């Protein structure tokens, strides 16, 4: 109920357009897949990612962070949603150094609202949300980067 | 008049209650006798829904287990080829006795509902335990090696 | 995964105000529960039914109905939706008679993509969203009601 | 209204039919089971009258053949000699019960003919049946090697 | 108007004469089957009363000798522990059936005496039976050797 | 040796009236049979039950209560009387509403005074009579009612 990504990519263009592409979301997040509706007032990014069961089909599982601007870059932060539903914590930070040299970290946490068979399609499924996400950032992050 | 209607709909449910106390002095298979002693808290706590007023019992939980049973056993079975008449096995013809009796007490709970303000938690939890009464009744005559009395 | 209900009641005000009240989602279902989102322009209503299952919690199913206008009233009928995900077929038929005598019926029908121990928790689940929101809808045509 | 009236009428019947099955579940003699287990379709039949609308099923031929079991039934019995109390050998006393639940049931069947457009044949014939169920209790504690129950 | 709400009472109170006499078609202790069947006497007597204008049968005696059975079984039973659910032994689970039958009897007998002019004795002697029956079922269940079931 | 009744009644004057018939004894237990010697100054009711027993007969056990008029109605209740002989403690509530909706509790104990054979006697006795009281109550309030 967990998945970790990490990588490191060069802007184009240098440091300080490093650093403006890490900490406005519209711009890092352009070509990323596997958010559906994402969208953001600069102060926090929400979306759902889809988990995809037997029957129900793809079930939306919302998340809203909070953005927050660093010295190198900047962060998202998970906001807590209810227990009605199953939701997803998105977490992740960007650092911009010298030459654009950039570097990510995002983790995501799938929280199960609160029958033994059934609990392992959804654990199963859900497994394989997160890491579907996570694992094609990286080639999402890159899609939103521009030609030098 | 509310407790006419009231009182009524708290009898009935305390009636079935009752004569799935007689089914269960009956041998039975052990996945139905769970499920039946669990469904007799259920009815007392659904009475006491039913007298005590800004007080409630019967959840989604509730309703959600009886739709679990009913999918369980009907998948046990063979699906229905004709219309069927209550009888068979012992067990069979008390439990369809059940089942008439909870939907005499659907019929009260309803007719309460249309009297005083209610949840729907109560009628939609008898209407589901009337549905599995009349599986569990086809599920006994299979465990008795028998079959369901059909008409003509 | 499917669930019906039929009743009538009757409009204090009269027969073409009866007749009114049916041709008018916005008024015959301003008090009915279990509709999320529920929502139209005129021409179509749309919303959700919540179906509960561990872990992901509370998961919606999508329905559209094309309002259909009628000599007597009006009805619901429901329009397809995409296989990828459960959805809902929500119909409905009103009519309205002399001295404002309304007579509903309501059907629903849960349509699930396409683990059988799993199948049995959403067969259920979406079993007993459909009963509740059908056992509920009296109370909820009810409540849109305005005194004589 | 009508459907409280006539919805209740089939409860009853229904009722009265699942106790006719709980009866069946017990030993009987060869030409008593006969009857009741055709008395169950002849129930489903009048309920079905009961519930549609310019539908019917109970004729003359119904009523018949229950005043044929009738005066056969008692024909085989000794004459009454004093009230008798309902009980006796199992299968005597489960009849008296049916008995009960039928004359509920014909009772159901008057209120809903009252406020409805209803054949006779409904409630002719379960008043026939009541009489007849009343027999088939002597009948199996005749059976059974006992005695009717009598009061002081 | 008089005929439904005295034709039902007289039906319920026979209802209830017929359940007992199902639960006296079970092994009993010799005392528990002596205060059934003289009941019995008792509920007869009772449905004529409710029939017959100008007639009463049930008096003080009646009573008493109720309130005597309730003090006899009951102090010959350990206290109550907490709520019981209607079931156990097949005669605790029959006599938990006929209580809920009396209590309905006993609706339907003060239904009637709202709208008719009837002695207070008749519904005071089901109240009784009602508390009686239910005794009656924790000695049954006592008597096979088992006990009561508990709620949650 | 308790007995309990409750029960409503509609007041064919209404609200005011029903209020007056609950608040004044003499109106309220005017039909009211098994309270034998029923009186009352305005402030306290009083009379007897009475239990029979073999051989004594009939034996008068004394109640007396307080009355007190509430907001809604009328309360009765009881005083202690002295251990020297067996009494009852005669307990009541009465709310009149809108349009002359009366309710009623009554709570009925017998103390008796401080051989096992004779015991079972005597407690039998007074339970029947608690009970024969408490059941004839509705009749005897309905008793006390005129037409509309």
């Amino acid at each position: 109920l967990s998945a970790e990504q990490s990588f490191t990519l060069r802007h184009p263009h240098g440091q300080a357009a490093a650093l403006a592409f890490v900490r406005e979301p519209a711009a890092a997040l352009a070509g990323v897949q596997r958010l559906r509706g994402l969208d953001s007032d600069g102060e926090q990014v929400w979306g759902e990612l889809l988990v995809r069961v037997p029957l129900l089909g793809e079930v939306d599982l919302p998340f809203r962070s909070e953005i927050v601007r660093t010295p190198q870059g900047a962060e998202l932060r998970p906001l807590t949603l209810t227990g009605e539903r199953a939701w997803v914590a998105v977490s992740g930070q960007a650092t911009a150094a010298e030459g654009g040299e950039m570097a990510f970290a995002f983790q995501f946490q799938a929280h199960l609202a609160t029958g033994a068979a059934f609990e392992v399609m959804v654990q199963a499924a859900a497994g394989v949300t997160l890491l579907l996400v996570a694992m094609a950032l990286p080639q999402g992050l890159a899609a939103g980067l521009p030609p030098a | 008049m509310g407790d006419d209607a009231r009182i009524a709909a708290i009898g009935d449910v305390d009636e079935l209650n009752s004569q799935i106390g007689v089914l269960l002095a009956e041998p039975l298979p052990d996945d139905v006798r769970a499920a039946l002693s669990a469904i007799q808290h259920d009815l007392f706590d659904l009475g006491g829904e039913l007298c005590i007023p800004g007080h409630a019992a019967i959840t989604e939980d509730h309703l959600l287990r009886l739709a679990l049973w009913l999918v369980h056993y009907n998948g046990q079975l063979p699906p229905l080829e004709e219309f069927i008449l209550p009888g068979g096995a012992r067990g069979a013809a008390l439990a369809h006795v059940c089942r008439t009796v909870c939907r005499r007490a659907e019929r009260s709970i309803k007719a309460l509902g249309a009297s005083e303000p209610l949840n729907i938690a109560p009628a939609a939890y008898v209407n589901l335990l009337s549905d599995l009464l009349f599986v569990l009744a086809r599920v006994l005559n299979r465990a008795a090696g028998g079959a369901d009395v059909l008409w003509d």
